[PDB]
């Protein structure tokens, strides 16, 4: 007579978990390097950058969900302190492999067809719903095979599994002091149909591109010993002693 | 217009909420649902599948030797072979199981367990075991006379090469918590021990070091609630090529 | 929760009815 | 007459259904464990009589936590040590009588979940300060019920009065008082029989060593989780 | 969309409001309601249970001597034994009662009271008392001829060892306030006094210092409103180990 | 003909009372001590830190309520004054004994399964509803007994009575001036079923872990004298004199 | 007050109906 | 009044949304729809032309 | 989406019904 | 065992039913008082108070 | 005005109906 409704996969996986986080600078980028974010960042939307949602979504082989992207923008100041600004941010949704902008004020941000969302810091966080956009009927979470017809393709990375790019910029111009604008993206998968459950991953992750494994140096969660050791098979660790 | 007023709780992003939100791509036509085998509507379906216990979680058991339990011909009488820490929520031989990895996403759990011990000796290997389940409160029973007073099953290596040791749900509370206290009344589960009922008796051409593989599943009355993050995974830095998702 | 004032069927809340 | 099992008390009476509830076995819809709990009917549902305590002039009080008073007595104590769970009501009958020349009053009060407190320290009471056993305890400060509450409001609890003028017995009939249907007996005490001299024993006649005898009958004992004893 | 506008009172957290708020744990299955004895649906059920008065709230009455009232054999005629300050809301012998500790969570109260005086002498102790309730306006009556003009009951120590002194609800207002003015028309309640109707007459082998335990309850017409915080408790610092709930 | 609806236990106990309060610093914690809050605090959610809600909830032995946690965050500045910031706070709900974070920017705050709430200071206060989460059918407010099977357990502290941990951090990074961010938590119990009423506690509390008592030095609310003294039993204190 | 637009039954207002 | 609370996603200008908005010119009478040849209701009609 | 609380017929949402 | 608790209040007498508890149908006489077939039991009396 | 989403009858608007 116990309710089993909390272990539903629609309830199990629909936690709005952190999927992206960049503290990028917000200043005069006339003298900054090429690798640094010049008031914008692209992010290829993947479930794999943070290991807690990843291990939950890697419990299944095939997932059919609607990503409910919630973008939490928060701001800090890089000697003296002044008031935090009410910065307007654009988060333009670019598809996989399409043209992502190269500047803050480039003419790709006009969003003549791309889905953008113009939100502020002092507003509630920008929550959009990105649909099930796989060309297949489910996201191949694990894709045993290769994408390209040649033999140079990446193993495990099906581009149909890839959601897309989330190009996020600050709509405001540069201001005479530098701010550190941290953009946290929270994806809540919903309308979830889950197929083919898998062994939960025990060893720690190495890369987001694959399923490489190293393990800890000692038990628990080591390669030769996943479960932590005890004395003998007839030795009870948490034994009651009275 | 409509006279409104904002309640406390306005503009807060609660992660586990349930609200319709603005679609980014309008009039989107999703891919039609093709019938893929093995749909899971409920995570207890993943739990009820039996999975191997690492009872041999000792040193000098490297890798795959941890799943099996090497029982041997014993010259003594009624000896102890292995005992199983039954904390599903805590670390131990049940952690890396389907009943254990999914339950460490939760805090409170119910329902019975289902241990299947698969014997992997020769066909000429004959013997008997007793699989005592001891409800908690006392120490882990070491002699056979102490532990057969609990819930035991006596198992032959005859035609039977497997069992179903139903660990019954015996608890005062409806559920059972997780804590860092393994000896709480709300957390401790009991003790499964295994004794030579008779002996392992093999001929001269069968290997004496016979192995037991132990499974554990759940039953239909199993339940889990109060979801939490898994302690079985955790990162201290960003993963490799996590910057390459941005660059 | 039955509130879905959007024209898209995927934009609804998480269908936790089972 | 209160005849439970082979035990009996010839009474002449006024009992107390505690919170209006009579002790019954656990109903099958509120049952939790999958196995049928054993019900040792006539072996445990019988009057277990504790020691008598000397009802003196400078007495403060006495407390018996249940079933900690009964974890080592008879077939209740053997069922307690051999079973992980239990669910028992109690029929406490408190015997205390004197002459028609003695005065005195007893607040025979049964306290559900008597979480005690130590006096003038921040350290919690230990195991030896709570689980006294069959011997019972003695109130350090009965006026505050040893937990900072009030003796004056202690009649909100299931209580009976032994006014040595009027009556010589108190019968409190306790149901299963727990948030859980069954519980572990060796680490928890649902009730606490508190016997308290609100009006002390006084007389002018020859002094008699007047005791208070306590007969506690468990009622509707279930037990579950059979294993070896402790 | 829907044209709205925020009223005054928007975004204010009123503590005593009544609003549905966002559940933290979705599709949570709570523990099923097991029938626990003695449910209180209404705090007046706690109030109507009779509880001891501390009429002997004097110096040299240490601890448990405060509940009882030591009456004795008096060689004079019609003497005063005790009088009871009837302010339920204020400090006095009714403060540490079930009718008094719960009513100090409130400000306005109604309904009758119910004093039970339990005599705790010997069975050979015989005597009579009179329990005068004096409605307020005048002084506390000291002689017996003054106070029997009010609402009295004359009580034997024969077969009767208890009473039911119904303090009637006599007030001009519907309710009665609490203030720091104990002598207000809206706050003062009256005076219960107790006199030797005859005497306390005991034999040579019964103790002459017989004790009265006084109870007070409420009746079915009792009522309480305008809830306030209890002055009976209050902290000036944090409690011990309150930091340990954070650390 | 008087309404008795205000003394309902659903009305009696459902006051949103203060249960937690920490003024913690918000600055560069590179040189602070280990005990001080480095922009986050854990709080084991108990009803016992503040004696006014505690004495109301200790009127009953067993309580079955739904805690409606309202988190009021307010901010002050530690020479010169500048504008107050609009700080974003996360209040992640961790269960009893589970892994609480050790940093502000640790990877436990990603909330892959824990319930978090991301709220700002200038918003209305974050009000969540934490359900009845006891494994028993009621919270043992007073628990006569011990938790562990060994004899070292804590008396009175049933972990089933314990709600959980409320790990609250500030999502923003450190800013060049130090702020004092006081987080007040207001729990309103609701859907209350109350069992077995008890004597109201007269003596002042000593600790939140137990029911120890000392009393005042003099009456009222002293050990030997709860009610304040008067001259004699026949002396009326508030006597009318005309 | 009958406003409960959440899918959970405990998320409602305080049931003060007696 | 009506007890409301702002969801996440409040005050964000999503470009591809679908909402009724405030008309600048009230009681405007648009020009009546004259039948113009070759209406395209769907861009695949443009695609299917060789 | 059927929400149009304006008196003008052109002020409605984008009529994407085909 | 099988006890009864008796007040000297209104009651000045009792009825202690010694129940017939024996394995056999009857009980013998012998010169052995400690036989299973001959021994009956023990009635004891204690100060209740 | 008929908007009273509170459980208390005194919490309504000013009853100016005469």
């Amino acid at each position: 007579q116990h309710g089993v409704s909390e272990t539903l996969v629609e309830n199990f996986l629909s936690r709005a978990a952190l999927v992206s986080k960049r503290s990028f600078e917000y200043k005069d980028h006339t003298s900054s390097t090429a690798r640094a974010d010049k008031n914008f960042f692209k992010w290829t939307i993947n479930t794999r950058s943070f290991v807690q949602l990843r291990r939950k979504l890697e419990l299944f082989t095939y997932l059919r969900f609607d990503a409910e992207i919630t973008i939490l923008t928060t701001v800090a100041v890089n000697n003296t302190y002044v008031g935090l600004p009410d910065l307007t941010l654009q988060a333009m949704f670019v598809p996989t492999g399409a043209l992502t902008p190269e500047k803050q004020d480039s003419f790709h941000w006009q969003s003549g067809s791309n889905a953008s969302v113009f939100f502020k810091i002092s507003d509630p966080p920008a929550r959009i719903t990105i649909p099930f956009m796989c060309i297949n009927s489910a996201y191949s979470v694990f894709y045993d095979g290769f994408a390209g017809f040649e033999k140079n393709g990446l193993y495990g990375i099906n581009p149909a599994d890839t959601i897309g790019n989330l190009c996020v910029r600050i709509v405001n111009e540069h201001q005479p002091v530098g701010f550190t604008v941290t953009v946290r993206v929270y994806m809540k998968p919903k309308h979830i149909k889950a197929w083919a459950p898998r062994p939960p991953r025990t060893l720690p992750y190495m890369s987001i591109a694959n399923a490489n494994y190293k393990g800890k140096e000692r038990a628990p969660n080591a390669l030769s010993a996943i479960i932590g050791n005890r004395d003998s098979v007839k030795t009870m660790p948490h034994n009651i002693v009275n | 217009g409509v006279p409104t007023y904002l309640l406390p709780g306005s503009g807060q992003f609660l992660t586990t909420d349930d609200h319709s939100s603005a679609p980014a791509l309008p009039c989107f036509n999703p891919t039609p649902e093709m019938h893929i085998p093995g749909q899971v509507r409920n995570m207890l379906e993943v739990v009820q599948v039996e999975s191997m216990m690492e009872i041999n979680n000792t040193e000098s058991a490297v890798g795959m030797e941890r799943l099996k339990v090497d029982i041997s011909a014993l010259t003594d009488v009624d000896q102890l072979l292995f005992n199983i820490p039954l904390d599903i929520q805590l670390d131990g031989p049940l952690r890396n199981t389907l009943v254990g990895n999914i339950s460490r996403y939760y805090t409170h759990w119910s329902g019975s367990l289902e241990m299947t011990f698969m014997f992997c000796g020769s066909f000429m290997a004959a013997g008997k075991l007793i699989l005592c389940y001891t409800p908690p409160g006392g120490s882990c029973p070491t002699t056979r006379e102490t532990a057969m007073l609990g819930t035991h099953i006596v198992w032959d290596f005859g035609l039977q090469s497997s069992v179903t040791l139903i660990i019954p749900w015996i608890s005062g509370s409806h559920y059972r918590m997780f804590n860092n206290d393994a000896k709480s009344t709300n957390a401790n589960v009991g003790y499964v021990t295994c004794f030579m009922q008779t002996n392992l008796i093999v001929p001269s051409e069968s290997s004496d070091t016979c192995s037991l593989i132990g499974f554990i599943a759940a039953k239909d009355d199993f339940s889990l609630r109060l979801m939490r993050d898994s302690p079985d995974i955790g990162q201290l830095d960003h993963l490799h090529a996590a910057e390459a998702a941005y660059q | 929760n039955q509130i879905n004032f959007y024209k898209d069927s995927y934009a609804a809340s998480a269908s936790k009815q089972d | 007459q209160l005849k439970l099992g082979n035990s009996a008390i010839v009474t002449q009476a006024n009992y107390c259904c505690a919170y209006g509830e009579w002790p019954n076995y656990l109903p099958d819809h509120e049952a939790v464990a999958i196995d049928k709990p054993t019900q040792p009917e006539t072996a445990t549902d019988r009057f277990y009589t504790l020691k008598s305590v000397k009802w003196e002039t400078g007495s403060t009080g006495w407390w018996w936590k249940l079933p900690d008073a009964l974890n080592n007595i008879g077939m209740f104590g053997q069922n307690v040590q051999h079973h992980y769970l239990y669910r028992s009501g109690f029929l406490i009958h408190v015997q205390c009588n004197a002459t028609k020349f003695h005065q005195g009053a007893l607040l025979v009060v049964a306290i559900p979940e008597h979480q005690r407190g130590a006096h003038n320290t921040n350290t919690s009471p230990g195991f030896d300060d709570i689980m006294k056993g069959e011997e019972g305890g003695t109130f350090n400060h009965p006026y505050v019920l040893d937990d900072g509450t009030s003796l004056a409001c202690a009649t909100i609890f299931p209580h009976q009065w032994i006014n040595l003028r009027t009556n010589n017995s108190a019968t409190i009939v306790l149901p299963w008082m727990n948030a859980a249907p069954m519980d572990f007996p060796l680490r928890h005490n649902q009730w606490t029989l508190a016997i308290i001299p609100v009006v002390p024993l006084g007389t002018r006649t020859t002094s008699s060593m007047v005791p208070i005898t306590v007969s506690i009958a468990p009622m509707c004992c279930e037990f579950n989780g059979l294993r070896h004893a402790i």
